[PDB]
Protein backbone atom coordinates (compact mmCIF):
# COMPACT_ATOMS: atom_id res chain seq x y z
CA UNK A 1 0.00 0.00 0.00
CA UNK A 2 0.88 3.68 -0.30
CA UNK A 3 3.46 4.47 2.40
CA UNK A 4 6.47 6.29 0.94
CA UNK A 5 6.63 8.10 -2.38
CA UNK A 6 8.35 6.55 -5.40
CA UNK A 7 10.48 8.54 -7.85
CA UNK A 8 10.97 7.48 -11.44
CA UNK A 9 12.00 8.98 -14.77
CA UNK A 10 10.67 8.52 -18.28
CA UNK A 11 11.57 9.81 -21.71
CA UNK A 12 8.70 10.22 -24.14
CA UNK A 13 8.64 10.94 -27.90
CA UNK A 14 5.83 12.36 -30.02
CA UNK A 15 6.70 9.85 -32.79
CA UNK A 16 5.49 7.08 -30.45
CA UNK A 17 2.00 8.60 -30.37
CA UNK A 18 -0.89 8.48 -32.81
CA UNK A 19 -1.50 12.20 -33.06
CA UNK A 20 1.60 13.95 -31.71
CA UNK A 21 0.12 14.30 -28.25
CA UNK A 22 1.41 12.49 -25.14
CA UNK A 23 -2.03 12.42 -23.58
CA UNK A 24 -1.51 14.22 -20.28
CA UNK A 25 -1.57 17.71 -18.89
CA UNK A 26 0.72 19.58 -16.46
CA UNK A 27 -0.89 21.71 -13.75
CA UNK A 28 1.05 24.69 -12.51
CA UNK A 29 -0.09 25.38 -8.97
CA UNK A 30 0.68 27.39 -5.87
CA UNK A 31 0.31 25.03 -2.95
CA UNK A 32 0.73 26.48 0.55
CA UNK A 33 2.86 29.26 -0.91
CA UNK A 34 5.04 26.85 -2.91
CA UNK A 35 5.09 26.52 -6.70
CA UNK A 36 4.64 22.94 -7.93
CA UNK A 37 4.05 21.12 -11.19
CA UNK A 38 1.64 18.20 -11.25
CA UNK A 39 0.64 15.59 -13.80
CA UNK A 40 -3.07 15.83 -14.59
CA UNK A 41 -5.60 14.70 -17.24
CA UNK A 42 -3.98 11.39 -18.16
CA UNK A 43 -5.79 9.92 -21.17
CA UNK A 44 -6.48 6.21 -20.87
CA UNK A 45 -4.38 4.30 -23.43
CA UNK A 46 -2.30 7.41 -24.19
CA UNK A 47 1.52 7.34 -24.15
CA UNK A 48 1.78 8.94 -20.68
CA UNK A 49 -0.57 6.29 -19.35
CA UNK A 50 1.56 3.55 -20.93
CA UNK A 51 4.59 5.06 -19.21
CA UNK A 52 2.75 4.89 -15.88
CA UNK A 53 2.00 8.57 -15.22
CA UNK A 54 -0.93 9.27 -12.89
CA UNK A 55 -2.92 12.43 -12.24
CA UNK A 56 -1.53 13.99 -9.07
CA UNK A 57 2.04 12.78 -9.67
CA UNK A 58 4.44 15.57 -8.79
CA UNK A 59 6.87 16.63 -11.54
CA UNK A 60 10.29 17.11 -9.93
CA UNK A 61 12.31 17.72 -13.11
CA UNK A 62 11.80 18.32 -16.79
CA UNK A 63 14.82 17.75 -19.02
CA UNK A 64 17.20 17.63 -16.02
CA UNK A 65 15.95 20.93 -14.61
CA UNK A 66 14.15 21.21 -11.27
CA UNK A 67 10.49 22.17 -11.58
CA UNK A 68 10.98 25.23 -9.37
CA UNK A 69 13.74 26.44 -11.67
CA UNK A 70 11.45 26.52 -14.71
CA UNK A 71 9.48 29.42 -16.17
CA UNK A 72 6.74 29.60 -18.78
CA UNK A 73 9.19 30.44 -21.58
CA UNK A 74 11.10 27.21 -20.85
CA UNK A 75 7.88 25.19 -20.53
CA UNK A 76 6.66 26.27 -23.94
CA UNK A 77 10.06 25.66 -25.51
CA UNK A 78 10.29 22.18 -23.93
CA UNK A 79 6.84 20.99 -25.03
CA UNK A 80 7.35 22.36 -28.55
CA UNK A 81 10.17 19.79 -28.97
CA UNK A 82 9.67 16.29 -30.49
CA UNK A 83 10.53 14.70 -27.11
CA UNK A 84 10.79 15.40 -23.40
CA UNK A 85 12.17 13.82 -20.23
CA UNK A 86 10.47 13.88 -16.84
CA UNK A 87 11.35 12.98 -13.27
CA UNK A 88 8.16 12.32 -11.33
CA UNK A 89 7.20 11.35 -7.81
CA UNK A 90 4.19 9.14 -7.18
CA UNK A 91 2.35 6.83 -4.80
CA UNK A 92 1.34 3.27 -5.68
CA UNK A 93 -2.09 3.43 -7.36
CA UNK A 94 -3.39 1.33 -4.50
CA UNK B 1 -4.86 27.05 -6.67
CA UNK B 2 -4.17 26.17 -10.29
CA UNK B 3 -2.92 29.03 -12.47
CA UNK B 4 -2.20 27.21 -15.74
CA UNK B 5 -2.81 23.85 -17.41
CA UNK B 6 -0.57 22.66 -20.30
CA UNK B 7 -2.25 20.05 -22.51
CA UNK B 8 0.46 17.98 -24.16
C1 LIG C 1 -3.42 19.42 -9.68
N1 LIG C 1 -3.72 19.19 -8.27
C2 LIG C 1 -3.85 17.83 -7.77
C3 LIG C 1 -3.80 20.28 -7.40
C4 LIG C 1 -2.82 20.43 -6.42
C5 LIG C 1 -2.83 21.51 -5.54
C6 LIG C 1 -3.82 22.49 -5.61
C7 LIG C 1 -4.84 22.43 -6.55
C8 LIG C 1 -5.92 23.45 -6.65
S1 LIG C 1 -6.02 24.73 -5.69
O1 LIG C 1 -7.34 25.26 -5.83
O2 LIG C 1 -5.72 24.40 -4.32
C9 LIG C 1 -6.88 23.29 -7.64
C10 LIG C 1 -6.86 22.21 -8.51
C11 LIG C 1 -5.88 21.22 -8.46
C12 LIG C 1 -4.87 21.30 -7.51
Amino acid sequence: GAMGKVTHSIHIEKSDTAADTYGFSLSSVEEDGIRRLYVNSVKETGLASKKGLKAGDEILEINNRAADALNSSMMEDFFSQPSVGLLVRTYPEL
Amino acid sequence: NKDKEYYV
